[PDB]
Parts: structure tokens; sequence; C-alpha cells
């Protein structure tokens, strides 16, 4: 691969990461 | 005793030793039975 | 009531007795009257030698108390045992003989507590009691 | 390089910042 | 109504001997709820042999 | 505490009384006869629920059950 | 000859069985004594061998690749001594020691102490319940038309619903 | 009183070490939580589904990358017959250095693991040539998983939270589930064959940026709506084409040949681009179609234990079909992933069946009603519940009181010097049936063997065009379609048989007495779970309907434990082109043994000796990882708690009484696991150390030899 | 050195006729793990019409204890006290039982 797209694929997994945060802190309440 | 023989591990046993020994003495004069022939 | 002081039966010993539990909350008091200078085994180890007497007993767990409790009626044939539960830091005094017998004879005026006014084949299901605050034994 | 950075975060450091809250989660009360 | 040594068999769903043949020992003359006492030729897993059950619970086949 | 429930079926033999290790039930007077008598559990908050009760009634199916609930340190039988 | 099976009295892999069980008894043999008591021992092992290669070759039985004698269970009648035939010499006599101890049960039960004849068995009963189970295959014909060989769900005790 | 568990506050009021591991076992059980309702309950279960999907797609994308990042993707199309897929990259501190050049393989620079999941085969035939493809499809899945994770959240929210009568409306929901779920999905895999697929097996490049431009068919579309569906069906990809070229390919996109790809051994991609064409116009129909009804709708223990059995059931059907018909290039010649994926999926359906019976079973406790459900289905299998169990008593003890004594036979006969005498019952049922799909090496001669019946002529319409591509396949003996069965093959389905009859018995057992017997007539008044009802009545342990679950967990993973031993060992001789010994020595118990279990873990048990190491070394010590965790679970199994209450009741005096740890005080009080508690943690090990230890045997025993 | 130890010769019958082996010399049976070969070297036993009546000692031995089991429970029984004496118990059993039992052994 290319090394900058090793940090775009890291860059786009926090979006599902405050997703799941958003969702666990929902389905706890 | 012969109160004593009706009881079931003895009784248990003779039979069985009958039942086993029909067996041994089946394999000796007919021997590798596999089939019918 | 539990009459502290009365003297411990003349025993020294027990690792397996009244730790840490019984100083915050809840430990239990076992007072009898026993009729000789003889020697019974304990629930922790085994023996002490009951006094004349009031003697008493400070120990960890009701369950305990009623264990040595059955031990001076079977073997002793003192039945005197008056077991308690200590204050501010226990909760509940005078635990048994609680209405003045004991629980295998009938005394008048107990009241029924935990009684059900059917049999155990007449029980609902669980799921005719489902998403309700009923549960499938109580009435 | 983002092997020896990344499996000492989550194999060691992680773990013991996840291990943290939860323990005073459960040992808090009300 | 049973008398004793009567041959009855349980409906008591929840019993042991439910469904199965048993001999009335006796029945309580008052006013008692389960007073007909029956005896079992077979134990149960405490190994009795009788229990108190109603009119309601018992027939009389005879 | 675990809960114990006494049903109707009792004969007031008076044997899951004797046999409870922890004190927890009693003989009481019965209503509809004035004579026999049934079990009793006023003190269900002692109960460890060890059974013994249920091991020692004589009727087909005992009239006696524990149902083993939330575990507090009497019932958990814990010396600390 | 049903699923590519030769024959045994020409398969060469069965008769090649023989040819290295015996030589692993000869080379046996070739060290003792030729008077001695373990040698006619291994002449009547040696012989004893022949006498099922030769049972198995006239009999006709189905030898694979390995050539080790096959059963055919579909059931053919000319492969019907291998499950057939002692499968039906098998359940006279499995139903002979079954309806002899339900016959004994039976007359056991309606006494005065059933429990007690379980444990010391009766010479009078048991020989009995031998002589109405010889005669099983005809005797549960008559017993299961009678309607007494079930028992109705009624008279059953019954786990609750 | 503490807060942990929110979901049971009766737990939040126990003072011990119960109530931490009691919160973490009754924390996803939805029904048990206080103050629930049923309005409440369903958009929980619907939010948490969410968060599942997003789990399998977090963890696709992991492999997808992995396998871009730190794999060999572009150096395994340009040669599949030499070249070993790499899983991921290690990197642990703990290594030496004499491991790092044991673990430098497959031609690499750095550690590295050898895949054995095969995606490298699935992903070559779904069209994906080169690294960056396949991380594009790590990106996607990552989309979704954020289109997952927000739509759970957002159907928590009270403006878009789902009504309960959409919840239990069924009628509408199998109408779109089969329709658009299985249906157009079907039918959109379908264009993802003919688009691409289909021409990257070919040579061409389809990627999204130049597939509207170039077409699937060079006729594409004007012959599909005048009705000349027959031109889709022209010049295949021949004998002579090699996959992934244009050498001798073909321009047809929907055929049905039937039979393998004669190089790769295969299925060919025009066969699966029809087959799910069809499937979807099958599921197109079949979804414009919408006193049992109401306990199927209300119970949600119901719908679960028939999706457990539904499952189960099409999970053992995809390990039974891959590895006889491999619908991946490449995946019949890499022994070892075709190894794996056969046992994956085996002891999953064994998980999934045996929780079926366990959801069901907590149907009634929970859910049935007895008044309500009276003399339909379900109440009438209540009604003869012990005529069910006992026929099951039967065959469970008629067939393991014969297939043993006829292994025992065969070991003593064998082990007296005379193989000759053994009781070998030709499987002439199985051999049948191969010979009524075709196989002709036995010689029964009809069905399909018969070359003049009517099934092979079709004498209606000319029909047969399937059977000349599958008649090329099961009468040659190159592959694992229809496999050459002996005796051995006969004493291992009986065994096979005998291990889902008693696994069923266990689970019916306990299934159909969770309500009530002699024994406890109150079993649904005490709940799915729970120990014993005490010593009394001749002592009643294991009695709950939980613990009967309990017992066939050992039978499954003992019956799938018979099903892949000798799926491996037919195949070690199968691969290694010496049948003969699976023909002699699976028909006794110590050639099971001696030539399976002794002969083939050599290798693996030498992963590391005193002489150095080697890349199976890994596979060598998670052998014995396995045997330690698969022991420990019999501690918690035979051992019971009440001695180790009494254990701890002097390890709290110990610490209580040393000085300069007598000032650290626990907040839990410490007791003894629980009774239901650690039969699950017995259980567990026991399971974890059955799957761990067959996975390093499984895996080593064939990577040494192939 | 050469000859394995065996006894325990095994019937000419279905098969485990196989398992008298070729163990030594002219005699054909199973090795032996026992150590009774080399027990009755030590004791100096050099025939076997030596172990034939040891053999025959035994059983009767065997008989002497049995009858001695009979009459101290059903004819002869002695009481509590007889049992209770541990002194001269643990005087007859050190120099009688293990003494003149290893004195009469070192005869
Ligand atoms: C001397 C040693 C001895 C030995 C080895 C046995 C062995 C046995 N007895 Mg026992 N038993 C013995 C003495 C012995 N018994 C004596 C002296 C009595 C009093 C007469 C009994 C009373 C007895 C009864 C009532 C039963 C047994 C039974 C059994 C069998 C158990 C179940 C089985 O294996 O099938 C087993 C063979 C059971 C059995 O069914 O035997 C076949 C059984 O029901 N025994
Ligand atoms: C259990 C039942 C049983 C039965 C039906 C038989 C039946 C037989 N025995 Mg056998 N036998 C048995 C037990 C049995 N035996 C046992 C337990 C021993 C060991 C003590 C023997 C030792 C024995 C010897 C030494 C001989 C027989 C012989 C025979 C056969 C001749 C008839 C006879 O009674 O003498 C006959 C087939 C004889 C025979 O005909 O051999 C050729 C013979 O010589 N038996
Ligand atoms: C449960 C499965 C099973 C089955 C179907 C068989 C069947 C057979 N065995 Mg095998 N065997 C078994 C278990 C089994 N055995 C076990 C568990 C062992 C280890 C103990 C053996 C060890 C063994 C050996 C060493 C031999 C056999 C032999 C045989 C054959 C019997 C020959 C004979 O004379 O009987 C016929 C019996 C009669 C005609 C009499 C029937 C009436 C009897 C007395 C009723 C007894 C009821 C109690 C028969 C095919 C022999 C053989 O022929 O090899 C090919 C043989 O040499 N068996
Ligand atoms: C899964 C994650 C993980 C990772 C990445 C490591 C990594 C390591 N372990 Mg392992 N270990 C682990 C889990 C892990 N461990 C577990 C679960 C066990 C129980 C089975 C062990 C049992 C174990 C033992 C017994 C030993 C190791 C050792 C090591 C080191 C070997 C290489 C080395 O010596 O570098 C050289 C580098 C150093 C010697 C110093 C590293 C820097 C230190 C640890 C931190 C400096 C303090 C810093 C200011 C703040 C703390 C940060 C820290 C918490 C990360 C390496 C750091 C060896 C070791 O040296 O332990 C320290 C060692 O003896 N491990
Ligand atoms: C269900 C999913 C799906 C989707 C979204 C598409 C979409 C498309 N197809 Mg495809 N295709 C599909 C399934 C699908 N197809 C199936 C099931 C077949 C087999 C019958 C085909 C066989 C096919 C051919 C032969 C051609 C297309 C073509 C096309 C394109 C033009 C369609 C049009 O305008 O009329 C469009 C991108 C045309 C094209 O040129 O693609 C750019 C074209 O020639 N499709
Ligand atoms: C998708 C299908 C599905 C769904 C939605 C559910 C959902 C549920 N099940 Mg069911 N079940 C299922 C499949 C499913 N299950 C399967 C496949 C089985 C057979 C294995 C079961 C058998 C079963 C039983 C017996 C019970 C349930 C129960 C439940 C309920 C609570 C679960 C819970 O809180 O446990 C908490 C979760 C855990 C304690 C997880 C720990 C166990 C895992 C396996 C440990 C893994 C080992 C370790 C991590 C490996 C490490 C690797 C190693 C190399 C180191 C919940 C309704 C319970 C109930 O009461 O229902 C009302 C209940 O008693 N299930
Ligand atoms: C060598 C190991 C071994 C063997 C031979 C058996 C044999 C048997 N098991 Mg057992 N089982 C075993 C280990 C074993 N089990 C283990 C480790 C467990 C987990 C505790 C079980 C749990 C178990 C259950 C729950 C049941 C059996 C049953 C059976 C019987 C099945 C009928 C038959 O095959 O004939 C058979 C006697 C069944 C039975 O006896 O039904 C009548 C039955 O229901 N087994
Ligand atoms: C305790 C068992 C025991 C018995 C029954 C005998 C018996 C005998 N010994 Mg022996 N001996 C023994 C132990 C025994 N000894 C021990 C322990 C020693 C070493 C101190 C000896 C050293 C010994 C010698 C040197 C001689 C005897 C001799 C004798 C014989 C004649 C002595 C006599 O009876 O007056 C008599 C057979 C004499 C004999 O006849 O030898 C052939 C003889 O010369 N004994
Ligand atoms: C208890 C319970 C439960 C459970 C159950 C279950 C779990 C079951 C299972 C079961 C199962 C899971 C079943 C299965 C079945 C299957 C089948 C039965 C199949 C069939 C098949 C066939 C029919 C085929 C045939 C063929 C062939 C072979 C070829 C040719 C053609 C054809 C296609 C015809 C529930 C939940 C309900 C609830 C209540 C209770
Ligand atoms: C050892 C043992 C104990 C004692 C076990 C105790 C007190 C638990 C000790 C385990 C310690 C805490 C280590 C466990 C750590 C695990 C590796 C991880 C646990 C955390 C998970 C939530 C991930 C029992 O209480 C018991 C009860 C019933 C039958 C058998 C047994 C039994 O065998
Ligand atoms: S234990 Fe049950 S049956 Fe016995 S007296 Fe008490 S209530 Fe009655
Ligand atoms: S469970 Fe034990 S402590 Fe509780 S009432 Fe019954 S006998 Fe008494
Ligand atoms: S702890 Fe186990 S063995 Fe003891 S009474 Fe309860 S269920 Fe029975």
């Amino acid at each position: 691969l290319a090394d900058g797209q090793i940090f775009t694929a890291l860059a786009v997994a926090l979006v599902p990461g405050i997703l799941a945060l958003r969702l666990a802190l929902e389905l706890y309440k | 005793f012969s109160k004593y023989l009706s009881t079931a591990p003895v009784i248990g046993t003779l039979t069985a030793f009958f039942l086993a020994g029909l067996l041994i003495e089946i394999n000796r004069f007919n021997p590798d039975l596999l089939v019918y022939p | 009531t539990l009459n502290l002081n009365a003297p411990t039966p003349i025993f020294g010993g027990s690792t397996g007795g009244l730790l840490r539990k019984a100083e915050v909350e809840e430990f239990y008091s076992i007072t009898w009257t026993g009729k000789s200078e003889t020697v019974f085994e304990l629930p922790t180890g085994g023996a002490a030698i009951m006094r004349a007497g009031e003697n008493l007993l400070r120990l960890a767990r009701k369950e305990q108390c009623i264990a040595l409790g059955a031990q001076l009626k079977d073997k002793f044939k003192i039945t005197d045992y008056k077991i308690y539960r200590v204050y501010p830091s226990g909760e509940v005094q005078f635990l048994h003989p609680k209405d003045g017998v004991f629980p295998e004879k009938v005394n008048p005026g107990r009241v029924a507590v935990g009684s059900n006014k059917r049999r155990i084949g007449q029980n609902p299901d669980p799921a005719k009691l489902k998403f309700k605050g009923q549960e499938t034994f109580d009435s | 390089n983002l092997p020896s950075i990344l499996v000492p975060m989550v194999g060691i450091v992680l773990p013991a910042i996840v291990m943290a809250l939860l323990f005073v989660y459960i040992e808090t009360d009300e | 109504m049973v008398q004793r040594g009567s041959k009855v068999r349980i409906l008591r769903k929840e019993s042991y001997w439910y469904q199965e043949i048993g001999t009335v020992a006796s029945i309580d003359q008052s006013g008692i709820k389960y007073p007909v006492i029956v005896r079992f030729e077979k134990v149960n897993y405490s190994n009795v042999n009788s229990n108190n059950f109603s009119l309601d619970e018992v027939v009389e086949v005879e | 505490a675990h809960t114990v429930k006494i049903y109707d079926t009792c004969i007031g033999c008076t044997q899951c009384v004797r046999a409870c290790p922890t004190d927890v039930l009693e003989m009481v007077p019965w209503d509809g006869c004035r004579a026999n008598q049934i079990a009793s559990a006023p003190r269900t908050e002692d109960c460890v629920g060890c059974k013994r009760c249920e091991s020692a009634c004589p009727t087909d199916f005992l009239s006696i059950r524990v149902y083993l609930g939330a575990e507090t340190t009497r019932s958990m039988g814990l010396g600390y | 000859d049903v699923a590519g099976l030769i024959p045994c009295s020409q398969s060469d892999a069965f008769e090649r069985r023989l040819k290295n069980t015996t030589q692993r008894l000869e080379n046996r043999l070739k060290k003792y004594e030729p008077g001695s008591a373990p040698a006619e021992a291994l002449q009547k092992q040696i012989d004893k061998t022949q006498q099922r290669f030769d049972k198995y070759r006239n009999s006709g039985l189905l030898c694979g690749a390995d050539g080790l004698p096959h059963l055919i269970t579909d059931g053919r009648w000319s492969h019907a001594g291998e499950f057939t035939i002692p499968g039906l010499l098998f359940l006279y006599i499995a139903g002979f020691i079954g309806w002899s101890g339900r016959s004994y049960l039976q007359a056991v039960a309606a006494s005065d102490n059933s429990t007690e004849k379980e444990i010391i068995i009766d010479i009078p009963v048991a020989l009995q319940s031998v002589s109405k189970g010889f005669v099983w295959p005809l005797a549960a014909l008559q017993e299961f038309s009678s309607g007494k060989l079930t028992a109705r769900d009624e008279e059953i005790t019954i786990s609750p619903r | 009183g503490t807060k942990f568990p929110k979901a049971s506050q009766a737990l939040a009021q126990d003072p011990t070490t119960r109530r931490i591991w009691y919160g973490i076992a009754t924390a996803n059980d939805f029904e048990t939580n206080d103050g629930i309702t049923e309005e409440n309950l369903y958009q929980k279960i619907f939010a948490s589904h969410f968060g599942h999907l997003a789990i399998i797609f977090l963890w696709t994308s992991g492999n997808l990358f992995h396998v871009a990042w730190q794999g060999n993707f572009e150096q395994w199309v340009k040669d599949p017959l030499n070249t070993r897929p790499i899983a991921h990259a290690i990197s642990d501190p703990h290594f030496g250095q004499r491991a790092i050049e044991a673990f430098s393989q497959a031609g690499a620079s750095s550690p590295v693991n050898i895949s054995y999941s095969g995606v490298y085969q699935w992903w070559y035939t779904q069209g994906m040539r080169t690294n960056e493809e396949l991380y594009n499809g790590a990106i996607f899945l990552l989309i979704l998983s954020a289109l997952s994770l927000f739509a759970g959240w957002l159907h928590l929210q009270p403006k878009f939270r789902p009504n309960l009568s959409w919840f239990k409306n069924a009628e509408s929901r199998l109408n779109h589930h089969l329709g658009g779920l299985f249906g157009t999905s079907s039918l959109a895999w379908t264009g993802h064959i003919v688009h691409v697929a289909i021409p990257e097996s070919r040579g061409q490049h389809v990627g999204w940026d130049n597939f509207l431009q170039v077409a699937p068919h060079p006729a594409g579309l004007q012959p599909f709506f005048t009705g000349n569906w027959g031109v889709y069906t022209e010049n295949p990809d021949t004998a002579n084409h090699v996959f992934g070229s244009s050498d001798g390919a073909g321009t047809a996109i929907l055929t049905f040949l039937g039979g393998f790809h004669p190089q790769t051994q295969s299925l060919w991609l025009t066969d699966i681009a029809h087959h799910h064409l069809a499937i979807a116009v099958l599921f197109i129909v079949a979804g414009h179609m919408y006193g049992l009804y109401d306990t199927v709708n209300n119970s949600l223990h119901f719908q679960l234990g028939l999706a457990l059995a539904a499952l189960g059931v099409i999970t053992s059907l995809v390990a039974q079909h891959m590895y006889s018909i491999p619908p991946y290039a490449y995946l019949a010649r890499d022994f070892t992933t075709q190894a794996a994926l056969y046992t994956h999926h085996q002891y999953i359906a064994g998980f999934l069946m045996v929780g079926a019976f366990a959801h069901g079973a907590i149907f009634l406790v929970r859910d049935y009603d007895a008044e309500q459900n009276k003399n339909n289905v379900l109440a009438r299998i209540i009604d003869h519940k012990e005529a069910i169990i006992s026929h099951l008593s039967w065959v469970s003890l008629f067939l393991g009181f014969h297939t043993l004594g006829l292994y025992v036979h065969n070991d003593v006969v064998q082990a007296f010097g005379t193989p000759e005498k053994q009781i070998l019952i030709e499987p002439v049922f199985a051999q049948w049936i191969q010979s009524v799909h075709g196989k002709s090496l036995y010689g029964f001669e009809v069905l399909l063997n018969n070359a003049d019946s009517i099934t092979r002529v079709a004498p209606g319409s000319a029909q047969p065009i399937w059977l000349p591509g599958w008649l090329d396949a099961i009468n040659s003996g190159n592959n694992s379609l229809f496999l050459t069965i002996g005796p051995g093959d006969f004493l291992v389905h009986h065994a096979i048989a005998l291990g889902l009859h008693t696994t069923t018995l266990i689970l019916v057992k306990g299934a159909l007495d969770a309500r009530g017997s002699k024994l406890m007539p109150d079993k649904k008044d005490f709940g799915y779970s729970f120990p014993c009802d005490g010593p009394g009545r001749g002592g009643t342990c294991d009695i709950s309907a939980w613990d009967a679950f309990y017992l066939a967990v050992f039978w499954m993973l003992n019956t799938i434990g018979w099903t892949t031993f000798y799926w491996h060992w037919k195949h070690l001789g199968v691969w290694q082109g010496n049948v003969a010994q699976f023909n002699e020595s699976s028909t006794y118990l110590m050639g099971w043994f001696r030539d399976y279990l002794w002969l083939n873990s050599s290798q693996l048990i030498n992963g590391y000796n005193p002489f150095g190491m080697n890349n199976l070394s890994v596979w060598a010590w998670m052998f014995l990882f396995g045997h330690l965790i698969w022991a420990t679970g019999f501690m918690f199994l035979i051992s019971w708690r009440g001695y180790w209450q009494e254990l701890i009741e002097t390890l709290v005096w110990a610490h209580e009484r040393t000085p300069l740890a007598n000032l650290v005080r626990w907040k839990d009080k410490p007791v003894a696991l629980s009774i239901v508690q650690a039969r699950l943690v017995g259980l567990a090990h026991f399971a974890v150390g059955y799957i761990v230890t067959y996975a390093a045997f499984l895996i080593a025993s064939t990577a040494s030899k192939f | 050195t050469t000859i394995k130890p065996s006894a325990q010769v095994v019937w000419p019958i279905v098969g485990q006729e196989i398992l008298n082996g070729d163990v030594g010399g002219g005699f054909q049976g199973i090795q032996i793990t026992s150590g009774l070969f080399q027990m009755w070297r030590a004791s100096g036993i050099t025939t076997e019409l030596q172990l034939y009546v040891t053999a025959i000692g035994a059983l009767v031995m065997a008989a002497l204890m049995l009858f001695a089991g009979w009459f101290h429970y059903h004819k002869a029984a002695p009481k509590l006290e007889w049992f209770q004496n541990a002194e001269s118990m643990m005087n007859h059993h050190l120099g009688g039982l293990f003494g003149l039992g290893s004195l009469s052994w070192a005869g």
C-alpha cells in the first residue's frame, strides 16, 4: 500500500468510534 | 443355603457363568463363525 | 436483655471466630445457665467449659448460635438458651425465643406469616404474571 | 513502525485504562 | 363419598402417585380440608407411602 | 432474602420448624379450625436457604417451599 | 459383486493374508524343538488359521481391495446369512429373555411381598416364566390383541402439565 | 448498597463478589431487568442488533485491511499454486532472533501469519486482484458500521422509536426479508458476478470507474426484452481457459454447464451467476404472499430457538457442500484452509443447534401458557413427552451398544493377529445413492448410471444439459465430490447418528421437562437456571433445564469431534494419495488412535525441540495451551462449591490477621463461585480447551505435509 | 539374563493364544513382571516341587486362618478387655511377629 492510506483508514475509523461510544452511552441509559 | 443361592448376586453370577461358558465352548468346536454358511 | 457483662466460659482459643464483621455490624450472643462445670464443643473449635452461670458466648452467626443451642438441649438438657443480636454496632435484640416459647411449640397470638391459601400445583404459570410486579409464588 | 506503537498501546495501556474505569464503576455506590 | 379400604385413583397433578391406584386407609370425620388418607404400594422420593387428599382429587374405581 | 412460603396442605407436623438451623420457622394456630396448626415463616431474613425444612415435610410434594432470592450476608452464610 | 467386491476365492489380497499369517508362525516354529509342546500348539494355531480361510472361501464372502470379508446388509437373500439369518436367530433369543422377565414381574407383583421376590428369585416362578417365554412370538400376538399388553395413559403416572 | 449492576437492583444489595459475576451474566438478559416494559424491551433488542451488525462489518474491514496492508494478495494472484496466503504481520516483543527467522515465512521480510481462513480464495473470485481493491472494501465497511451504530442510537430517540406493533407484525416482516433482503440482494449479487467477477476471471479489469462503459455481454440486454435469453449461453470458458486471463476465454454470462473448472477445481462463475439469478426469482415471488401464531409472535424465545435451528441447519449445509463442491478458486488445493473451514462451521452449527433447543427450553418456562395453549401441536408434544424421551432413550442406547461393540469386536479381533475376521459392513445404502447420483465406480447400474433411464434422458423437453458436466466430476477420482466410502465409513456414521440422537435426547429432556416432573413438579416456579432443590427427595443436583443444556454441550463437542476427526483423516489419505490408510485402520479403534492422533501429531509436537524451533511452535504451544485450559475446567466440574467456601473462610482469616496487609480491605466479601456459575466456568474452559486443542492439531498436522 | 520370566499360560481359544509368546527356552506364556522368579531364587528354590508344596502350604494356612475367624467370632470371641491391652499387644507383635519373624527368616 501507500503510507498515507493507513492514516486515512485510521481517520475514518474515528467515525464508528464516536458512534459506538454514542450508542453504548444511549443503550446504557 | 438353597435360599441363599436364589438371591440376585449368586444367580446373577452362575447363570452368567453358564451363559459365558456356553459361548466359550461354542468357539472351541465352532471357531470363527462370521456368517451363516 | 443481653446482661453484658456476663462471664465468658473458660476457653482461651479459637482462631475460627468473631472476626472484623462483628465490630461493624451484626454479631450475636447466646446466653444460658449451665448446671455443671462440664465441657462442651464450640462451633469454632472444640471445648470450653460451661460455668455455673449466667454463661454468655459472643458468636459470629445466628447459625452458630442455634447449632450450639441445639447441643445444650441435646447433650446437657439445658434448654434455657436465649440468643441475642447487639446494639449500636448491631441490629436486633432478643432473637429467640421470640414469643416466650420455642417455635416448635404452639403459641396463640402468633400470626401465620408466609402462609398460602392454595396448593403448589395451583401455582400460576409465569407467562400469566409476565411483565408485572407479581411473582409466581406470592399471594 | 506503526505496529511497534499500537500493539503495546492496546496490549498493555488501553486494557489498564478500561480496567480502571470499570473497577471504579463497579465499586462506586449511589 | 369415599370410604376406608376403597381403591382410588389420584387426580392431584402435583402428586408422585398421580393417576395411580391406592387404597384409602381412613377419612377424617370433621370439616378438615384434605381428610382422605391414601396408602400406596410405591414410595416417593422421600420414601413415604401416605398423603392427605381431598374428595375432589380421588375417585371410586372399585 | 430468600422467600419461604407455606402452603395449606401442611398438617401441623412441626417437623420443618425443628429441622431449621437458623430458627426461621414457627408454629401458629389455624383460623378455620382453631385446633390444628400450620408452619409460618416470620423471620425469612434469617433464612440461609439450606432447604432442610423441605427435607422434613411429610406431605407428598412438601407444603413449605424455599425460593432462593437475593443473597445478603445472612443468606450467604458468611462469617465475615 | 454388489459394490465392486470380488469374491474371496479369487480375491488375491485375501489369499495373500494366509501367506503372511502362516509365515509369521512358521518362523515362530522354526526355532523351537520339533517334538516339543510349544511346537504342537503352533501347528494347532497354523491349522486353526487354515480352517478359517477355507471356511471363508467356500462360504462365498466378499473381499475388498484389502482382502477382508465384507458384509452386505440390504438384505439380499444371496447374502442372507450375514445379518438377516443371525438377526432372526438373535430376535427370538432376546425376546425370550425379554418376555420371561416381563412375565416374571407380573406374576410377582400380585403377591404379598413383591420386592422380596425380586431379590431372592422364586425358582418355581422363574422356571414358569421360561415356559411362558419360549412361546413369546405367539404369546404376544394374543396379548396385544386382548388389550392387556399395554396400558392406557390414565393408569400410568405422568409428570405435571 | 451500590449501583452496579444497573440491570438487577436486587443484585446491587449483594455485598459479596457474586454481585460482580452475576452482573456480567444477567447483563444482556433484557427480560430480567427491573422496571422493563415490553414496549421498551423490543427497542433494546433492535438497537443491540445494530451494534452486532457493525461488529461483523468492523471485523470484515479488519480482515480486508490486514491483507491489504500486511498480506501478499498481489503476490498470490500471480501464482496461487506456490504462494501461501498471509494473514497479518506479527509484532510481539517476546520473540527471539531465531524465532523471527522462523516466522518470516512466505518469503516475507517480517514475521507474518500464514492465513488459514481462505478469504484470499473468496476475494479472488469476487473479482479483486490488487491490494488497493481490498483497502477500498475495508474503507467501505467502516462506513456501513458507522451507518449501523448511528441507526441504533437513532432508533432509540423518542421521535424515531419503532412502535411495539411494528415489532410484533411478522406478516410484513417475511414479505420484506425474503423479498428485499434475500431476493434483491441475491439479484444484486447476480449483478456483481456478471459485471465484475466474470470479466475479471477472463483478464478484463472491471472497477467502479469503468463498469458503466464496458458491458458484460457483447449483445447486452437487447435479447432480455424480446425473450431470446438463450444467447447468454454462447461459447463459454473452455477446458483450455486458465483462470484470470484471456487465454481461450468466453463471452457467456449465465450458463449451466455443471461440474467444476478443469484447473482451479472450483465452480464456474457462469454457474454461480445463473444460480443466484434463479434464487432471486424464487425469493421475489415468495415475498408477495402475505392459536399457535399467537404463541410464536408473542414469545421472543420461540423465534430465537427457531432462528438458531434454522441457522444451525444451514451452517452444516455450508460445510458439507463447500468441500465437495468448492465454490472458490484454489480453495480445493489449499488443504489446510479446506480443513479449517469444515471444522469451523460444523463446530458453530453444533453450538447453534444446541442453542436452538436451549432457547426453546427458556420459552417453556417463561413464555409458555398451558391454559391458553391447549390442543395444538405444542400442547400435544408436551402431552406425550415421556414417549419421545424414552424412544430417544432407545435409539441412543441402541446405537451405542452396537457401534461400540462393533468397534471392540474389530479391536480385539485385529489385536489377536487375525485381521481377516472383522465385522465389516459395506455401506450399500449410501453407495447406492452415489450410484444414483452417477458414480459408476461401484456398478449398481440404476438411476444415472443407467444411461437409458428417464432421469438422464429427460424425454419431455430434451433438458439434461448439466449432466455432462456433473458426470465427469463424480466419476473422476481427483476431487472430493461423493468420496469413495467403505466399511470404515459405515461405523463412523452410526457413531455420528448416536451423537445427534443423544444430544437431542438431553436437549429435549430438559426442554419438555422444564415445567415439572415427579421429582420437582413446580420447576416452572424456579426458573430456567437454578442449581438444585436441595438434598431432599433423594437429592436433585443438575436437575434444571439449564443443566440439560449444560450436559449436551459436552455431547455436541464430542459429536463434532467424531465428525471432524472423520473428515480430517479421510481427507488426509485423499490428499496424500494413500487412501488405504483410512481403509484398513479406521475399522478398529486402535488405527483411529495410532494412525491419526499419534502418527499425525509428530510434526506438530516437534514445533520446539531442544535443537531448534519451527513455524509450528505457535501451534505446538497452543496445543499444550489448549490441554491446560481444558483440564482446568475439570476443576470446576468435579470439585463443587462448599469445599471452596470453607477454603475462602480461612483465607479471609489469614488476610485479616496478617500485619501490613490487614490494613488493605476488600469492598466485596470474597465468596466461592456459585453452583450454576462454575458449571458455566467449567464448561467454558472445557469448550475452549476442546476447540483450541483441535485447531492447533488440525492446522499443524496438515501444514506439515499438505 | 536371557530367558524372560513367565507364568500364566493362555488357553487355545478365540485367538488369545497369541499372548502365549516366545518368552524363552521351550516355553510359551505371558512374560510376567512380578519378580517371583527372583524372589524364589533368593529363597533358594531350585525345583518346582518346592513351589508346589508351598502352594499346598498356603491353602492349608488359608483354611487355618478362615477356621480361626469362624472360631474367634462364633465359638470363642474375646471380650473388650482382651482388645484394649495395647502394651501386651505391642510386646507380642514386636518381639514375636516382627522379631521372631525376622529371626526365623534369618535362619
Ligand atoms: C499484550 C501486551 C504486551 C506487550 C506489548 C508486552 C511487552 C513486553 N513484555 Mg510482556 N507480558 C505480558 C503482556 C505484554 N508484554 C503479559 C500479559 C504477561 C503475563 C504472561 C507478560 C509477561 C512478561 C514478563 C515476565 C516479561 C515481559 C517482558 C516484556 C518486554 C520484552 C521486550 C523487552 O524486554 O524490551 C526492553 C524494554 C524494557 C526492559 C523496558 C520497557 C519499558 C517499561 C516496561 C516501561 C517504562 C515505564 C514508563 C515510564 C511508564 C510505564 C509504561 C508501561 C506500562 C507500558 C516487552 C516490553 C519482559 C520485561 O522486560 O518486562 C518489563 C519480561 O521480563 N512480559
Ligand atoms: C443469536 C443468538 C442468541 C441470542 C440473541 C441469545 C441471547 C440470550 N441467551 Mg442464548 N444461546 C445461544 C444463542 C443466543 N443467545 C447459543 C448459540 C447457545 C448455546 C451455546 C445459547 C444457550 C443459552 C443458555 C443456557 C442461556 C442463554 C441465555 C441468553 C440470554 C442472556 C445471555 C447472557 O446474558 O449471558 C451472558 C454472557 C456470557 C456470560 C458470555 C460468556 C460465555 C462465553 C462463551 C465465554 C467465551 C470464552 C472465552 C472468551 C474464550 C477466550 C479465547 C481463548 C483463546 C482465551 C440472552 C437472551 C440465558 C437465559 O437465561 O435466557 C433468558 C441462558 O441461561 N443462551
Ligand atoms: C423444543 C422446542 C423448540 C425447539 C425445537 C427445535 C430446536 C427443533 C429442531 C428441529 C430441526 C432443526 C429440524 C430439522 C428438520 C429437517 C428436516 C426434517 C429436513 C428434511 C429434509 C428433506 C425432506 C430432504 C429430502 C430430500 C433429499 C434428501 C434429496 C432429494 C429431495 C429432497 C429435498 C426431498 C421450539 C423452539 C419450537 C419451542 C418449543 C419447544
Ligand atoms: C477453584 C474453584 C472455586 C474458587 C474460585 C474463585 C474463588 C475464583 C478465583 C478466580 C480468580 C479471581 C482468577 C480468575 C481470573 C480469570 C482468568 C479472569 C476473570 C475475569 C473475567 C471476567 C474475564 C469455586 O468457587 C468453585 C465453585 C464451584 C465449583 C468449583 C469451584 C472451583 O473449582
Ligand atoms: S414442614 Fe410442611 S408438612 Fe411438615 S409441618 Fe411444616 S408445613 Fe406441615
Ligand atoms: S431453608 Fe433452611 S434456614 Fe430457611 S426456613 Fe428452611 S430449614 Fe430454615
Ligand atoms: S449443592 Fe449440589 S449436591 Fe449439594 S444439595 Fe445442592 S445441588 Fe445437591
